[PDB]
């Protein structure tokens, strides 16, 4: 029954201070795209830098299974749209955050459906 | 002096022309660093200008294009260039990267491991390599032809690169091969694509536009890798990180170039038209499939 919560651990790390993950891979870009949070091809607005998946993935990046049956990762091999103001950790922002599944904007950071 | 606005600086054509001897590259900028945009890496950089570069150029570009990307690793342990890669190409295209070292990858399947291990079923349409080895900066003899891993990519693009396909592997002032340029004449074009954020490094891209696989042009390497140092040494390039901020244009065009099983008896003079001009790919098109081979040891006792 035992398996390891790296979410948590990372979560808990920061809130303690921590230096969050670096080496996230920023792209070049228009910043003139959709906003959408996770998408085939840099789509950042004006408020929003893009960045290449794979290096925004706890799991990918720490070398550990992704929660997941399958294993299956939803970042790798697209990018995600970071707000600006949260760049500085978007290994953080991705394991907060959610997308909504009607408008793929992020829920806080775009999704107006409320 | 609008070179500045490009991504970066080709070869000229005179410069393939001559004769020279090889000399020791002396850049008057040699390791100046250029301006990046906040918080942009230089390989991304790099990869971006590169591709805008390509971009000029008559790649051919089929449905399910195929694309390998060889040393695409950092001490990181991500990849920014095959992230530039995968934007810059169309979506779907099928990116496969590699390297010596573990790293994480948006590529659809990655390899880790010595080049050589890498074995492929398929042949492919665009092959890129940005793998050095650290121990070329031991410099403690004349500046020779080097083997290694770029033994590897010359038969790799004769046996595994289709007709019409292109490639970009890069080089420096001690890291090339004479084969490698020979193999440039076996292209309808080729150059070395200098950026113009890293303007600075002898580095450059050897690039071979609409692979012929038969010598369009009789190159010797020796020869013209003095060349490029002659063209280097006596043209500054003024870094420039300029062209980083127009993205507009940046996608490479789906052209859905044809792709075409062919026998190599049925290569006429105007199938090697269409191959030059870019509109054509000469290759099975079955499914892709990639291994690593693995040696085995058991080192108890
Ligand atoms: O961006 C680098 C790229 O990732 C790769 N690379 C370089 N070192 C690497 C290591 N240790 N690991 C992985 N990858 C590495 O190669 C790219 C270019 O690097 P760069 O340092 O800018 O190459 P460069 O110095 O131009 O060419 P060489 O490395 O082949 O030269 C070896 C040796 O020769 C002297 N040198 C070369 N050049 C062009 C010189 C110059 O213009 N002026 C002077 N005074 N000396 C020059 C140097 O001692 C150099 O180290
Ligand atoms: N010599 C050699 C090789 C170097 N590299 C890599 O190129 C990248 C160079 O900046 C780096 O990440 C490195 O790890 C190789 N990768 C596979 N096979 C090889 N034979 C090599
Ligand atoms: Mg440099
Ligand atoms: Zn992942
Ligand atoms: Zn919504």
């Amino acid at each position: 029954a035992f398996a390891v919560d790296a979410a948590k651990a990372y979560k808990d790390y920061l809130a303690s201070g921590g230096q969050p993950i670096t080496n996230c891979v920023k792209m070049l870009c228009t910043h003139t795209g959709t906003g959408q949070a996770i998408t085939v091809t840099p789509e950042a607005n004006m408020d929003q830098e893009s960045f290449g998946g794979a290096s925004c993935c706890l799991y990918c990046r720490c070398h550990i299974d992704h929660p997941n049956p399958k294993g299956f990762c939803d970042l790798k091999g697209k990018y995600v749209q970071i707000p600006t103001t949260c760049a500085n950790d978007p290994v953080g922002f991705t394991l907060k955050n959610t997308v909504c599944t009607v408008c793929g904007m992020w829920k806080g950071y775009g999704c107006s459906c409320d | 002096s609008s070179q500045a606005w490009q991504p970066g600086v080709a070869m000229p054509n005179l410069y393939k022309m001559q004769r020279m001897l090889l000399e020791k590259c002396d850049l008057q900028n040699y390791g100046d660093s250029a301006t990046l945009p906040k918080g942009i890496m230089m390989n991304v950089a790099k990869y971006t200008q590169l591709c805008q570069y390509l971009n000029t150029l008559t790649l051919a570009v089929p449905y399910n294009m195929r694309v390998i990307h060889f040393g695409a690793g950092s001490d990181k342990g991500v990849a920014p260039g095959t992230a530039v890669l995968r934007q810059w190409l169309p979506t779907g295209t099928l990116l496969v990267d590699s390297d010596l070292n573990d790293f994480v990858s948006d590529a659809d399947s990655t390899l880790i491991g010595d080049c050589a291990t890498v074995h492929t079923a398929n042949k492919w349409d665009l092959i890129i390599s940005d793998m050095y080895d650290p121990k070329t900066k031991n410099v403690t003899k004349e500046n020779d032809s080097k083997e290694g891993f770029f033994t590897y990519i010359c038969g790799f693009i004769q046996q595994k690169l289709a007709l019409g396909g292109s490639v970009a592997i890069k080089i420096t002032e001690h890291s090339w091969n004479a084969d490698l340029y020979k193999l440039m004449g076996h292209f309808a074009w080729w150059t070395a694509f200098v950026t113009n954020v890293n303007a600075s490094s002898s580095e450059a891209f050897l690039i071979g536009c609409n692979y012929l696989g038969k010598p369009r042009e009789q190159i010797d390497g020796y020869v013209m890798h003095a060349n490029y140092i002659f063209w280097r040494n006596t043209n500054p390039i003024q870094l420039s990180s300029y062209s980083l901020f127009d993205m507009s244009k940046f996608p490479l065009k789906l052209r859905g170039t044809a792709v075409m099983s062919l026998k190599e008896g049925q290569i006429n003079d105007m199938i090697l038209s269409l191959l030059s001009k870019g509109r054509l790919i000469i290759r099975e098109n079955n499914r892709v499939v990639i291994s690593s081979d693995v040696l085995v040891n058991n080192e108890n006792l």
